[PDB]
RNA sequence: CUUGGAUUUACUGAAGACUAACUACUGCGAAAGCAUUUACCAAGGACGUUUUCAUUAAUCAAGAACGAAAGUUAGGGGAUCGAAGAUGAUCAGAUACCGUCGUAGUCUUAACCAUAAACUAUGCCGACUAGGGAUCGGUUGUUGUUCUUUUAUUGACGCAAUCGGCACCUUACGAGAAAUCAAAGUCUUUGGGUUCUGGGGGGAGUAUGGUCGCAAGGCUGAAACUUAAAGGAAUUGACGGAAG
């Protein structure tokens, strides 16, 4: 409630102790309930697959990408939107990416993100129609609507 | 072009059409080949193969789905996978 | 005058006839 | 040309005419006895085969079909029929 | 006001080994200060030399080659193959009507990770005994021959390193092979590697590059 | 009436044909209509073709030609004088002037 | 033997650019437009201004070592035309004639391998 | 019987809302309550939860999809762009 | 726009378009249309055929599919050109032609629109009437030619036939008012089959009704009134800021 997106839980194994570990990662469109989720640098090239920036070719799409390394993502989390992958910079270990918003920004290539676009897209293209249906929007999100113009008061 | 050869064995021959008959198939040892859907889940499928591998048949991959692989058939319904008992006129055998 | 232009006076005062009857509607 | 027997056109020029195109169309294909190298076997094949032909002995490919007339493979004699 | 000219320091630009006439000729830079070193500020340039110029012979006339420097020693510049390209007249009295015009081009990377794009150009060969108007070949044909040259590009490129490339480049060791290979699919002539661009340069190498300078 | 059997182009077994810009105006008009003129000029004029090669530093070098291929509109040409008006009998000749 | 530059002259129809850079073409040694020469617009890309232009470029390259050029001409291109300007020409011969060495001759105009819109509209530039 | 001409699904919302934001409702509503084809049991049985939640009655798979359709176009873009690109960097 | 370094020059990068030259009285498609490579997908004409079915067909009110450009709706893109708009010129005036900017648009994805001098201003099917040289596709017989590779079973070229195309040249049996036409011929010696349209010029594709469309508009479509001409082709002349 509250999100655009879809979330998925996803149980791993706990490497140092016998015990189950749930995580709760951003759903990309085409993730599966009983999908395998690959994570780390030597991870392959599939959607859902959560990898380091560097080893992601250039064009790679991908989402809910870390600004800075170990953050667990920050950027690109709503639905249908995702990060585009401009190039890289071996050299000082740094990738130059597309944000949402249309900037281009320079992150470690250590930092990771999540392949696909971000599930739920299209939401916007639908009129909400009525105050009601803004009402229960934001009944989960916030006290924020509706907005009394200042000019009237 | 194995589509072809598939439907003349459905004409003249003699198979059975899922799972369950394919299984019965495996064990008595009267099946030919075995056909599995593309889309059939690995679990079925690595039991399929593993039951052919003791029962020495081979086993063909269609490339379509469990809709596709019924309508090659000429039957109005899905067909997951299926076994084929006698290959009559055709040479599907022959072409693995 | 020239057809082409003939026909865009007629269309735009076509036009107008459908707005000024519009008003009795 | 005014007067000119039609009934009797000639030879070397009625044979020049597309094949509908005669007084009475006739096809130009003809049926060939082909002899592979291989082996003897009289085969009766069409010269203007669509099919790759095999002899009964052995399946070796006697002919492979083209546009027009079928060409046969090397070593292989044909005579008319 | 100051004549910056009097501040310019000259240099020598060395070909490497692979062409004849190695003195390219000679460039200017800034001095060297404190701030700023000449020799950095310098690496880089680009220098585009006629091939014809390079070898001495006038066939060569129609080739300009580009010469890249990536290291300097004292007042000498080591130069290094940056690309390959045709001149302009040259394409514009081969591009005549009445015959098709083929071309193709390929990525490749070297035996020592030198990645290219080299593109291959050829025109339909008129027979001598020809009387036909127009040298037309059909687009079959030249589908066979655009595959033919992709595929004598990639072989001959991929198994040998970026200095004996260049050594073939110059009599036209692959526009011969070409020709050669396409004389069972149609007639050709003018059958040319008419540009040659680097891609992406592997990791530098000085005692490699030293080895071609002498 | 009907001017001319080409229609001033040719187009003949087709719908249509991608246009092109007349070198002198940069009017749109189909590549089969424009009148197109190849020329292979000398890249220096014949006066200057003797002090250039004594001031040439390669002994027996050939001076490189200029390829052009020029595309002009009817307005353009028959302005230029590139194509001229014709009698209505001459105007059926497409050889090239001798 | 001889210590080249290279002469970018760039002729268009509107003026006459007789430039000379070293063999890189990073390092420019003189740079005389035919507009320097008049004061006139009409007249800038004359032939005249660009035997004039070219004479203060050799000049200009004697005093720094430079004797002998190679010739790169090039029209304005683009979308615009591939013919050089009346200039070119005389800016070429002027060089010759002024004691300076010429070696390789090349035409360099931009030419598309397909073209983005030209200015001027689907008619043409009525006149 | 045909019971509206046009309206269709939006005849839930009278008269009321503008036509022009009607039809661009009744576009995207029959998207999100139509049913898919299932990619892993192939019947067509796949219908939407909430926006992006897509469930197959039979096998009882749920995939992340569109807010209204199991895929949007940029996605299937990705889906291929992703093969391809995973094609080359494993050779 | 420029000493705050313009323009120019070399090297490097990013965006969108667009596919130059090859490119033609050449090809393909029902038309609109289609031009970088390769891969995949499904189509298509012609030719060859001693294969197969046997009248299944020809043209078609109604009704469908497609339908340049522009234009509309909503996203995305927005390099270049550029309606509107703004500006510098010109002029007696110039809202324009010319110059500089420039928004929609131009591109793309989902839908709309359904119009173009959408032209060959020329319906489709069938038969016949005349010669010629080219050309594209296919097939069949044959070289003082070049080439695989040294030759064939390589491919190119050359010479003949043929079917089908895109066209062209000559002639006028014949047609036409002529311009012209291998169809615009086989029409007072008037009838092969079939679809659509016109009846002096305007008023007028206007008004009205219907119907389609979000709109712009599309399809269908009068009447009053007015008039002796309007119009086609060609001839002579006159004139032309057209050529010789
Ligand atoms: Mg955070
Ligand atoms: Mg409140
Ligand atoms: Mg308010
Ligand atoms: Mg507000
Ligand atoms: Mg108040
Ligand atoms: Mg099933
Ligand atoms: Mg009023
Ligand atoms: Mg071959
Ligand atoms: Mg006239
Ligand atoms: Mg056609
Ligand atoms: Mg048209
Ligand atoms: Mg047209
Ligand atoms: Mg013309
Ligand atoms: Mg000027
Ligand atoms: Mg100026
Ligand atoms: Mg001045
Ligand atoms: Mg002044
Ligand atoms: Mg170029
Ligand atoms: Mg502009
Ligand atoms: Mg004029
Ligand atoms: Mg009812
Ligand atoms: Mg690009
Ligand atoms: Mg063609
Ligand atoms: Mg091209
Ligand atoms: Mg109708
Ligand atoms: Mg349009
Ligand atoms: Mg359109
Ligand atoms: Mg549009
Ligand atoms: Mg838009
Ligand atoms: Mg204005
Ligand atoms: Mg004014
Ligand atoms: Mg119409
Ligand atoms: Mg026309
Ligand atoms: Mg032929
Ligand atoms: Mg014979
Ligand atoms: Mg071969
Ligand atoms: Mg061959
Ligand atoms: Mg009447
Ligand atoms: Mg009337
Ligand atoms: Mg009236
Ligand atoms: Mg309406
Ligand atoms: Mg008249
Ligand atoms: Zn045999
Ligand atoms: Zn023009
Ligand atoms: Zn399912």
């Amino acid at each position: 409630p509250g999100r655009g997106a879809p979330l998925a839980k996803v149980a791993f194994r706990d490497p140092y102790k016998y015990k189950l570990r749930e995580e709760t990662f951003i759903a990309n469109e085409g993730v599966y309930t009983g999908q395998f989720i690959y994570a780390g640098k030597k991870a392959s090239l599939n959607v859902g697959n959560i990898l380091p920036l560097g080893a992601c070719p250039e064009g790679t799409i991908v989402s809910n990408v870390e600004e800075k390394v170990g953050d667990r993502g920050a950027l690109g989390r709503t639905s249908g939107n995702y990060v585009i992958i401009i190039g890289h910079n071996p050299d000082e270990n740094k990738t130059r990416v597309k944000l949402p918003s249309g900037a281009k920004k320079i992150i470690s290539s250590d930092a990771r993100g999540v392949i696909g676009v971000v599930a739920g897209g299209g939401r916007i293209d639908k009129p909400l129609l009525k105050a009601g249906r803004a009402f229960h929007k934001y009944k989960v999100k916030r006290n924020s609507w509706p907005k009394t113009r200042g000019v009237a008061m | 072009n194995i589509n072809s050869k598939l439907a003349l064995t459905i004409k003249s021959g003699k198979y059975t059409l899922g799972y369950k008959s394919v299984v019965k198939s495996l064990r008595t040892g009267k099946a030919k080949l075995v056909i599995i859907a593309a889309n059939t889940p690995v679990l079925r499928k690595s039991e399929l193969e593993y039951y052919a591998m003791l029962s020495k048949t081979p086993v063909y991959y269609f490339q379509g789905g469990n809709n596709e692989l019924g309508t090659v058939c000429g039957k109005l319904f899905r067909v997951g996978t299926l076994s084929i008992l006698d290959a009559g006129d055709s040479d599907i055998l022959s072409s693995i | 005058m020239r057809d082409k232009w003939r026909k865009k006076r007629v269309r735009r005062l076509k036009r107008k006839r459908r707005k000024v009857r519009a008003r009795s509607k | 040309v005014l007067v000119q027997d039609l009934l009797h056109p000639s030879p070397a020029t009625e044979a020049k005419q597309h094949k509908l195109k005669t007084l009475v169309q006739q096809p130009r294909s003809f049926f060939m006895d082909v002899k592979c190298q291989g082996c003897l076997n009289i085969t009766t094949v069409f010269s203007h085969a669509q099919t790759a032909v095999t002899c009964d002995s052995c399946s070796t490919v006697l002919c492979t079909p083209t546009g027009g007339k079928a060409k046969l493979t090397e070593g292989c004699s044909f005579r008319r029929k | 006001v100051v004549d910056p000219f009097t501040r310019k320091d000259w240099f020598d630009i060395k070909a490497p080994t692979t062409f004849e006439n190695r003195n390219v000729g000679k460039t200017l830079i800034n001095r060297s200060t404190g701030l700023k070193n000449a020799a950095d500020g310098l690496k880089g340039r680009v220098f585009e030399v006629c091939l014809a110029d390079l070898q001495g012979s006038e066939d060569h006339s129609y080739r300009k080659i580009k010469l890249r420097v990536d290291e300097v020693q004292g007042k000498n510049l080591l130069t290094n193959f940056h690309g390959l390209d045709f001149t302009s007249d040259k394409l514009r009295s081969l591009v005549r009507k009445w015959q098709s015009l083929v071309e193709a081009n390929v990525t490749v990377k070297t035996s020592d990770d030198y990645v290219l794009r080299v593109f291959a150009i050829a025109f339909t060969k008129r027979q001598p005994n020809q009387i036909k108007k127009t040298t037309y070949a059909q687009s079959s044909k030249l589908r066979e021959v655009r595959k033919k040259m992709i595929e004598i590009m990639q072989r001959e490129v991929s198994n040998c390193t970026l200095a004996q490339l260049t050594s073939k480049l110059i009599p036209e060791v692959i526009g011969r092979e070409i020709e050669k290979s396409t004389q069972t699919i149609f007639p050709l002539q003018n059958v040319h590697i008419r540009k040659v661009k680097l891609l992406k340069q592997p990791k530098f190498d000085l005692g490699s590059l030293l080895a071609l300078h002498g | 009436p009907k001017k001319r059997a080409s229609n001033g182009r040719n187009k003949k077994g087709r719908g249509h044909v991608k246009p092109v810009r007349c070198l002198n105006c940069a009017r749109c008009v189909p590549k089969d209509k424009a009148i197109k003129r190849v020329t292979i000029r000398n890249m220096v004029e014949a006066a200057a073709v003797r002090d250039l090669s004594e001031a040439s530093v390669y002994a027996e070098y050939a001076l490189p030609k200029l390829y052009n291929k020029l595309h002009y509109c009817v307005s353009c040409a028959i302005h230029a004088r590139i194509v001229r008006v014709r009698s209505r009998t001459d105007r059926k000749i497409r050889t090239p002037p001798q | 033997s001889q210590v080249f530059g290279v002469a970018r002259i760039f002729a268009s129809f509107n003026d006459t650019f007789v430039h000379v850079t070293d063999l890189s073409g990073k390092e420019t040694i003189a740079r005389v437009t035919g507009g320097m020469k008049v004061k006139a617009d009409r007249d800038e890309s004359s032939p005249y201004a660009a035997m004039l232009a070219a004479q203060d470029v050799a000049a200009k390259c004697k005093e720094v070592g430079i004797t002998a050029v190679h010739i790169k001409l090039r029209a304005t291109g683009g979308t615009k035309t591939k013919t050089p300007g009346p200039g070119g020409q005389s800016a070429l011969r002027a060089l010759a004639r002024s004691g300076l060495r010429i070696g390789r001759i090349e035409d360099v105009t931009p030419v598309p391998s397909d073209s983005t819109r030209r200015k001027g509209g689907r008619r043409g530039r009525r006149l | 019987t045909k019971r509206t001409k046009k309206v269709g699904i939006t005849g839930k919302f009278g008269v009321r809302y503008g036509s022009s934001l009607r039809r661009q409702t009744k576009k995207l509503e029959v998207q999100q309550h139509a049913k898919y084809d299932c990619s892993f049991c192939g019947k067509r049985t796949v219908q939407r939860g909430a926006t992006g939640i897509w469930n197959c009655k039979s096998c009882k798979k749920t995939v992340a999809g569109g807010a209204y359709t199991v895929s949007t176009a940029a996605a299937a873009t990705v889906r291929s762009t992703i093969r391809r690109l995973r094609e080359l960097a494993e050779a």
